[PDB]
């Protein structure tokens, strides 16, 4: 059934699985009309589909044209996500298709279930974890490719850079979730932490800076401080 | 006016005949039910005094043969039997009537309840659901599972209702996934009405038959089937106007007849609120909505 703290280690076993997050598929700015009414203008979005064991990120970019003339976009977005995940699965060789797909919001279950009826053996599951994948657009290189897209496009990343050379996927995921939680709680502080040292750069083929093992420990400490910090500034504790 | 003769009543039992029920004591001198209206299917049903577990009974049509009930002390139930010797049959019934040993099917002349509950239930169509070809009547009980329940275990003793499953390739056209899931008109009108049932009369008959097995036997798979057939219509944006109007009449008499004290178990809150307040047909079932609101507002 659902995914939570009790079965957390299942993410790093050898059954292929994908997280799907649809938070950033349908994105708008809200603004005033000349008549003083309110209207939205959509902006490009993305589906965040992640293999937590390998770090492979299938970033499907949702170009604003996909909404033209459509109604009920928030509902449509869940079905468009499902359509694109189903298309991704069908494009993968059989030995690469996932045995499970975990959605980060329960409203994706029925759309994805329906789009995957052809794959009765792929388990579609919710989770009780409050994962911070919404913050993916706070990673500059992901935000950049999304905003620059002039047409639908799939881009592939390893969201763990080269981390798996030195640490396990459990640790790699833990780091990623801590970074994304910080970016979600205070993006400016988080980025200042990441980027206040010019001696540590982001390689052209990477998303995050080239921290040594010790620097990552320092960085992780600062991110936990910030999350507690803002949790005080928020709750006055 | 036809008759169902009982050889006797050796065990204390509550006897149902359509929407009526009466008590017979153990070894009471009882020889059956007379004045049964010709032209309708009927159901005769049983609940033993000593074990209200297992309601059971028989769907029959008097035009299809002469039928009698005989208790079987080995299998422990009232069985329906066909008597092929028509003379011997009329002879025994006439003796039982002369001695006034039969209760009277007590139809009030104003009353169209049974007609309205059974308008599209045929006996040959009932046999398509309850498979036992050597008899002209069909046995049902509380515990019989449906062919769909057995997909999720004796196939001989199952109720073969039409399988309805909203998250199935049958229900969903490739390339129309959101369309067909959010508006089930394709599944209703093309898959079910045109390709399985052939007409809405047939669609209503199975729905009527699932309701009555739910109500008279507490048969859970039947209740599931009744609610699924309602929900398929209510969830379709495009339904013939005459099917909606008839559906409203059908459900009205079902809700009217339901025992007040069983509404908590026989009525699915989610389906009914969806159908009356959220679905495409939320404005189309005026009679059903009025009786539901005045009779079971707690379910809503
Ligand atoms: C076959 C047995 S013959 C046993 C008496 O000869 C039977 O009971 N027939 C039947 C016909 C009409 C009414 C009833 Cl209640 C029964
Ligand atoms: C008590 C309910 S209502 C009474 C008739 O409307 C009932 O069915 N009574 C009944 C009594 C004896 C024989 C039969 Cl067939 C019915
Ligand atoms: C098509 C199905 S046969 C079952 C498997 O699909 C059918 O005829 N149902 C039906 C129609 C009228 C009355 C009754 Cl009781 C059932």
């Amino acid at each position: 059934g659902a995914m939570n703290s009790s079965n957390y280690a299942e993410l790093f076993n050898n059954d292929i699985k994908l997280f799907v997050d649809d938070t950033n598929v349908y994105r708008v700015t809200v603004h005033k009309t000349f008549e003083g009414n309110v209207a939205t203008k959509a902006i490009n979005g993305c589906i965040f589909t992640l293999n937590p064991k390998t770090g492979h990120l299938f970033l499907k970019i949702i170009h604003t044209s996909v909404w033209a003339g459509q109604k009920r976009l928030s509902q449509l977005a869940k079905w468009k996500t499902a359509e694109e995940v189903s298309a991704l699965v069908r494009s993968l060789p059989k030995e690469e298709q996932p045995k499970q797909i975990i959605v980060t919001r329960k409203a994706m279950l029925d759309p994805l279930e329906v789009h995957m009826l052809d794959f009765p053996n792929i388990a579609i599951r919710p989770t009780e974890l409050r994962l911070p994948f919404s913050a993916a657009m706070s990673i500059d290189k992901l935000s950049d490719v999304v905003m620059k897209a002039t047409e639908p496009q799939m881009v592939l990343f390893n969201i763990y850079d080269d981390w798996l050379d030195r640490i396990s996927s459990y640790t790699a995921f833990s780091r990623l979730t801590l970074l994304l939680r910080a970016l979600k709680t205070n993006e400016e502080s988080a980025k200042m932490i990441l980027l206040s040292d010019p001696t540590i750069t982001i390689k052209s083929y990477h998303l995050w800076p080239s921290f040594t093992d010790e620097q990552w420990i320092t960085i992780e400490s600062q991110m936990r401080d910030l999350i507690l910090t803002e949790y005080g500034r928020k709750y006055n504790v | 006016m036809n008759t169902v003769p009982f050889t006797s009543a050796p065990i204390e039992v509550t006897i149902g005949i359509d929407q009526y029920s009466f008590n017979v004591k153990e070894n009471q001198p009882f020889h059956g039910i007379k004045d049964i209206p010709i032209g309708h299917v009927h159901v005769i049903h049983f609940q033993h005094a000593d074990n209200s577990s297992m309601r059971y009974g028989y769907w029959f049509d008097c035009r299809m043969g002469n039928f009698y009930i005989q208790y079987d002390p080995k299998d422990g139930l009232y069985k329906m039997m066909e008597e092929r010797d028509g003379a011997k049959f009329e002879n025994i019934v006439h003796n039982f009537k002369e001695r006034q040993m039969m209760v009277s099917y007590p139809k009030i002349d104003e009353d169209d309840t049974w007609y309205n509950l059974t308008e599209f239930v045929q006996m040959d169509k009932i046999r398509k659901i309850v498979r036992k070809d050597e008899n002209q009547f069909s046995y049902v009980d509380s515990s019989m599972t449906t062919v769909q329940e057995n997909e999720l275990s004796d196939p001989a003793h199952s109720l073969n209702y039409t399988v309805i499953n909203f998250k199935s390739r049958e229900a969903i056209r490739p390339g129309h996934e959101m369309e067909d899931f959010l508006d089930k008109s394709y599944y209703l009108n093309t898959v079910m009405l045109q390709g399985i049932f052939k007409n809405s009369s047939n669609y209503f008959g199975e729905l009527q038959f699932a309701f009555l097995n739910a109500m008279f036997f507490g048969n859970y798979g039947s209740s599931l089937q009744w609610h699924a057939m309602i929900e398929l219509i209510c969830s379709s944006a495009t339904v013939p106007k005459h099917m909606l109007d008839k559906l409203d009449e059908i459900l009205y008499y079902q809700i009217k007849t339901l025992p007040e004290q069983y509404s908590d178990i026989l009525l699915n809150e989610r389906v009914w609120n969806i159908c009356l307040y959220s679905s495409f047909q939320k404005n189309s079932l005026h009679n059903t909505e009025k009786i539901m609101e005045n009779k079971y507002p707690e379910l809503l």
